[PDB]
């Protein structure tokens, strides 16, 4: 998909990237301490799976 | 009974929901630039689409 979705699904930042969770259906693919960090101070997101 | 089954059907929206359900049927031009790309592709979705 990736591959395929250049420019379109691939963000160039952690801040650009939460937001584009915070606007539309996406699924940001990240760090696992991180979203530890921001769905503690954001109850709008969750770490689903492992 | 009647008014939850007739909303749990989820009629095709997309290729994903329509990835799934063999009954209807797929299509393409025979060797077209629509047949080309599926036949190339790695996405998960768009190879089924191809088998
Ligand atoms: C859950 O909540 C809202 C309400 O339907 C949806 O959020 C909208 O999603 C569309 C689709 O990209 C955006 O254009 C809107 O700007 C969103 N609005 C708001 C207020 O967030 C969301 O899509 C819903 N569904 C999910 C997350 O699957
Ligand atoms: C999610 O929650 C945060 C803080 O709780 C809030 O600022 C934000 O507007 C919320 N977003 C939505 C889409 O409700």
């Amino acid at each position: 998909f990736m591959s395929s979705r250049r420019q379109s699904v691939l963000v160039k930042s952690n801040e650009e990237g939460i937001q584009r969770v915070l606007t539309s259906d996406y699924a940001f693919l990240m760090e696992s301490t991180t979203i530890e960090f921001v769905t503690q101070r954001n109850c709008n997101l969750t770490q689903i799976g492992g | 009974a009647f008014l939850t089954v007739e909303r749990m059907e989820s009629p095709i929206d997309s290729a994903d929901d329509l990835a799934k359900q063999t009954k209807i049927e797929y299509g393409a031009v025979e060797d077209g630039a629509t047949m080309t790309f599926f036949k190339k592709s790695k996405i998960s979705t768009y190879d089924k689409m191809w088998a």
